[PDB]
DNA sequence: CGTAGCTGAGGCCTCACGATGGACTTTTTGAAT
DNA sequence: CACCATCGTGAGGCCTCAGCTACG
């Protein structure tokens, strides 16, 4: 039946590389692209992206010289777009070009390619023509490798074309390549995780050195109540009263947010749609309104896992407690590291490191949900309680915190107001990076959807409160980021003038892009990227892939 | 890890020169009446590199790509004499 | 219902809130208004304008802006953050896992296609001079399909039936050409659907289902749906198995209807096509041609979802999708298909 | 050892444009329509950064001067897609 | 004497200020050792 | 803040060369 499509050829390349990578690429959509799949996409596109003779159906003798062919064959199972068919009359041979040298290998073609010279060789001789041969069109080089369909290469391919067939319908994603040197460099190792997957499914390694992002730019901020982001080509300029205030590469931009009455023309909301460059509006004080969207994500097994567990009790149950767990134990190491007092209070009170311990260990072992979000009332209650005790060596000159003002709609406090506007300013991050990887930032297994609030960004950033938003509320103030000259006073509260808005908001920039060391792998990788690692093992842990999802207490 | 690049060029028409000024600005920042300075890690290089080689004329045209350093250390490599030399600096869009 | 989408055709537009209104302005001179009770998406083309205030107030609203072209090809929407449409998302996902929930829709889509099939035949019956109607031995074989599709089992019998069908319908669906057979334009009954097109009128066929399955997949995510979770097709491999789902009774409307009309009215000849060892695919001034030939078909009123008010197409597309996630959830028992 | 440097420049005035060329026709190879190429060792980089400070006028022209490398290893540091592109050899 | 120096005529390089316009196209391919 | 951002024609400013005058 339709339960599954046919093949295409260049899946069939990519399976006898890594049956993983094959399972990725064409399971779930889920490409990205390096160096080197942007490379090559170049070399093709000058020449053979354009159509050329076609293939003649009534071959007598002439020569055929055909380029980009589609053909498919469905007694085979595959689908191929030949690069090239060089034939004299009746006999012709398939062409495909490649990017780099001639590789060190025998043969001058590694496993792969030759599959895929293969497939599409039979495909050809489907359609009634005489190949019996191939090549491989290096185009740097431009050093021809012939290639000759040998009897067991029709057997490789043909095996390849069945095991994809049952490794598609099985539904279990392979395993990753062993510690091999393909991975490196396989452009979706940023997806697969291998080491990490390998570390966590107790097939245990010592997880390498992070495969470092490339090609990913920092987001625009647009704080101005009073600005106008136009279209300028390839770049992006923001005018303010009718002047040029900045101007954004759009290539470097990863993300753009929107606070307040700045307006945005509808051509640059084109061109950033264009790119999938994520759109968000936020109210003035940071409220979450609104985003961009496109057709949903290809990937569905992520969305169904999400959503299947999402209906299922003790999986939410036991992802709360880690969660909660893991923030409370943030909230200890906090309180401890970045305690300032002057003498016998310059270290921490161990009663409240006995109570913020017993309360991560009721809450370890909480009978449900209701009994999970009282413990983190109180939890969250005595450390805000004692959170004032820790900046600037004490309350400054208005910057002063109440307690008990906290989580309610207007903030009376500047160090509240503070707190509000960085949590808020989380939320939008860890949305962004929950829908990059496949996942619906609103259905959540903790929390509640409410508006303005992604019941899932709210959930997975309950650890990361007190490392990114707290921490950066307390590096402000103390560093002297913000004073309380910055803050305005008004009938709903207390708010930040522009030069205190902007300050904040590189601060916490700042923060995001700041690295820390793992506690699990162990090597060192930015915050924004952490977030991005942490939604992807979320999606490996629902998938069953993995037994538990790593928390990141540290 | 990016790299610090010098784009400088010579183009004998008018159009094609709107055409780079164009990508040029889709790319680095100007520095001086026809050079741009670029910071780009290896997928942009690429993509540069694909898009001034359709750009400019081969026959007449010149441009010169310079890899500086690994825009981290570029500093003592340019003296500038005139107005200051300041490299282009990776951090968010915030006004 | 609540409430139409709102489409600002103009692209000189500029779009304000006025209190509890859209306004609508051409040139600082107001042409029509929409007033959030009744709205829906609001579809804003290419280099129209909506304030900022304004956008913040269908956000608030939970109203999914939409941003087209100037032609009319999508470019992306704009959701806003809440429950609205996670509460149909949740539905859908959780109600795609049932068996009555995927088979009833599925017998309701196969019988409002092959109804929606043989209408056309007893609409556009073209073997004209002798057999002014169609063999009413084929209406009355595929009413007795209807039937079986009504009860079908399960879905494996319903797919095999489904193919039957179809297949006896493409029989005689080169009977209603310019009234005999197309010679030059030779259509296959049995090489239907392989993936690349062996006949110009299979070629015109799939270019025109791939159009209407993205009308849909943008259609359906204007609301809050995922259409990439089919309950009847196939979910994984990117098929949009939603789309796939629900373009059923519309593949005789809007695909065989667009390709019947735009080679009854001479817009594609013999001569638009290429021919490939086993492929013919149009040429790009007959490609375009035919895109603007979808649209004029998508540009058509037809008045009867279930209340009569002469939408387009292209909004009956939201309405039937409305009526789905509206269906789910439990406002409205069995989704009230539409058929002609 | 001797270092490539490569010299571009903005002169907005005849008479120090032509003073200018002058000094760098003294010291590198034309390369572009406002560059220079020189491979200079240590006293002669220090001997062209002292004319050119007073052969410009520092309010308004504009002199750069980039050290591509070890003048040996240049060729990977350079990349030139109209003309070839050659270094200065020391022969 | 010869080479330093100043004038023109043309060729590059960019900007403020105007008028046209109204791109978007099936599915495949695309690296790495 | 009225469709908005790619196209492109003028006026000026850089950049160099050929051809001159003095000259020592
Ligand atoms: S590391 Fe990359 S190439 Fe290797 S198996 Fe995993 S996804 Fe495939
Ligand atoms: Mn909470
Ligand atoms: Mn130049
Ligand atoms: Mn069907
Ligand atoms: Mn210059």
């Amino acid at each position: 039946d339709g339960s599954i499509p046919l093949i295409p050829v260049r899946m069939l390349n990519e399976h006898v590389y890594c049956p993983r990578l094959a399972y990725l690429m064409w399971v779930q959509g889920e490409f990205s692209h390096n160096e080197f799949t942007v490379d090559g996409v170049i070399r093709h596109r000058r020449v053979d992206a354009g159509g050329g003779v076609l293939p003649s159906e009534t071959q007598e003798d002439s020569r055929i010289h055909a380029r980009s062919v589609s053909l498919s064959s469905e007694r085979l199972g595959i689908t191929a777009k030949i690069d090239l068919v060089e034939g004299e009359g009746a006999y012709v041979s398939p062409v495909d070009y490649k990017r780099g040298k001639r590789p060190h290998v025998a043969g001058g073609a590694y496993e792969p390619e030759r599959v895929q010279l293969c497939a599409q060789g039979l495909l050809l001789r489907e359609h009634g023509f005489a190949s019996d041969g191939g090549a491989l069109y290096f185009v740097a080089s431009r050093e021809r490798v012939p290639v000759a369909f040998d009897d067991e290469l029709i057997g490789r391919t043909l095996a390849a074309i069945d095991e994809m067939g049952r490794t598609a319908l099985s539904g279990t994603m392979p395993p990753p390549l062993e510690d091999s040197p393909k991975c490196p460099r396989c452009s979706l190792v940023g997806i697969c995780l291998p080491d990490e997957v390998r570390f966590l499914s107790h097939l245990s390694v010592e997880p390498r050195p992070i495969i470092p992002a490339d090609g990913r730019g920092l987001p625009l901020y647009v704080q101005s109540p009073k600005a106008y982001v136009r279209k300028d080509g390839d770049c992006l300029v923001i005018e303010e009263e009718r002047v040029r205030v900045a101007e954004a590469r759009l290539g470097e931009t990863s993300q753009v947010a929107l606070f307040g009455n700045a307006t945005l023309t509808t051509a640059a909301l084109h061109e950033c749609l264009r790119r999938e460059i994520p759109v968000t509006w936020l109210s003035y004080g940071g409220w979450f309104m609104g985003h961009t969207v496109s057709t949903g994500h290809r990937n569905v097994e992520t969305r169904t896992y999400q959503y299947q567990r999402s209906f299922d009790p003790e999986t939410c149950l036991n992802l709360a407690r880690r969660w909660i767990v893991a923030k409370i134990a943030n909230c200890r190491t906090l309180l401890r590291r970045n305690w300032r007092g002057e003498g016998d209070e310059a270290k921490a009170p161990p009663g409240l490191l006995m109570s913020l311990q017993d309360d991560m260990r009721h809450a370890m072992r909480a009978p449900s949900l209701e009994v999970l979000l009282g413990i983190e009332g109180a939890s969250a209650g005595r450390y805000f309680q004692h959170f004032s005790r820790m900046l600037r060596g004490g309350d400054g000159e208005g910057m002063g915190f109440d307690f008990t003002t906290r989580n309610r709609r207007p903030p009376k406090d500047p160090v509240n107001a503070l707190l509000s506007f960085a949590y808020a300013m989380l939320t939008r991050e860890w949305t962004v990076a929950l829908a990059a990887v496949g996942l619906d930032p609103y259905r959540g297994f903790y929390h509640q959807p409410r508006f303005g609030r992604p019941a899932l960004a709210l959930d997975m950033m309950e650890p990361f409160r007190p490392l990114i938003a707290d921490s950066t509320v307390l590096m402000a103030i103390n560093n002297g980021e913000i004073r309380t000259g910055d803050f305005v006073r008004s009938a709903g509260g207390c708010n930040l003038t522009d030069s205190a808005r902007k300050r904040f908001i590189a601060g916490f920039e700042r923060r995001m892009e700041q690295e820390v060391t793992h506690p699990i792998f162990k090597y060192t990788i930015s915050y924004r990227r952490l977030l991005e690692v942490q939604a992807r093992l979320l999606t490996r842990y629902l998938s069953g892939e993995i037994p538990a999802y790593p928390n990141f207490v540290t | 890890m990016e790299h610090l690049y010098i784009v400088s060029y010579d183009i004998r028409n008018q159009r094609r020169w709107r055409r780079l000024f164009k990508t040029m600005h889709g790319f680095g920042c100007w520095l001086q009446l026809s050079v741009f300075q670029c910071r780009l890690d290896r997928i942009r290089i690429i993509k540069m590199e694909a898009a001034i080689n359709e750009i400019v004329n081969h026959a007449e045209d010149h441009v010169l790509i310079l890899d500086l350093g690994p825009a981290e250390n570029v500093k003592p490599k340019v003296s500038s004499i005139g107005k200051t030399f300041d490299p282009i600096l990776r951090q968010a869009v915030i006004v | 219902g609540r409430g139409l989408p709102l489409y600002v055709q103009s692209p000189k537009a500029y779009v304000r809130k006025d209190g509890d209104c859209l306004v609508i302005e051409e040139e600082r001179v107001r042409v029509a208004e929409a007033r959030l009770g009744e709205t829906s998406q609001v579809a804003l083309f290419g280099n129209a304008t909506l304030t900022t205030a304004a956008l913040h107030e269908c956000l608030r609203r939970e109203i999914p802006v939409t941003w087209l072209s100037y032609g009319g090809w999508f470019m992306g929407h704009t959701v806003s953050t809440g429950h609205r449409n996670v509460e149909t998302r949740t539905y859908q996902y959780q109600r795609s896992f049932d068996p009555e929930t995927c088979l009833n829709l599925a017998r309701r889509w196969i019988v409002a296609k092959i109804a929606n099939c043989r209408t056309l035949l007893r609409r556009n019956w073209r073997g004209e001079g002798d057999e002014a109607k169609a063999p009413p031995g084929l209406l009355m074989s595929l009413q007795d399909d209807m039937r079986h599709a009504m009860r079908a089992p399960s879905l494996e019998v319903l797919l095999g039936i489904e193919g039957a069908s179809a297949g006896r319908y493409f029989q005689h669906f080169s009977r209603m050409l310019r009234g005999g057979d197309g010679e030059g334009m030779g259509f296959d009954f049995t090489t239907r659907n392989r993936r690349p097109p062996k006949d110009p009128v299979n070629a015109l066929l799939s270019f025109a289902y791939a159009m209407l399955t993205r009308e849909w997949t943008v259609a359906l995510a204007a609301v809050g749906l995922d259409p990439y979770r089919g309950f009847y097709h196939q979910p994984r491999f990117g098929r949009p198995a939603l789309a796939l789902d629900m373009m059923e009774p519309f593949r005789p409307l809007i695909a065989d209807s667009t390709v019947l009309m735009a080679i009854n009215n001479g817009e594609i000849r013999t001569g638009d096509f290429v021919r490939s060892a086993g492929g013919c695919n149009l040429t790009d001034s007959a490609r375009k041609r035919f895109i603007a030939g979808f649209e004029r078909r998508m540009e058509q009123e037809v008045t009867h979802p279930i209340f009569k008010y002469t939408i387009s197409y292209r909004r009956l597309l939201e309405v039937q999708a409305r009526l789905l996630t509206r269906y789910l959830s439990g406002e409205i028992p069995a989704y009230p298909n539409f058929v002609t």
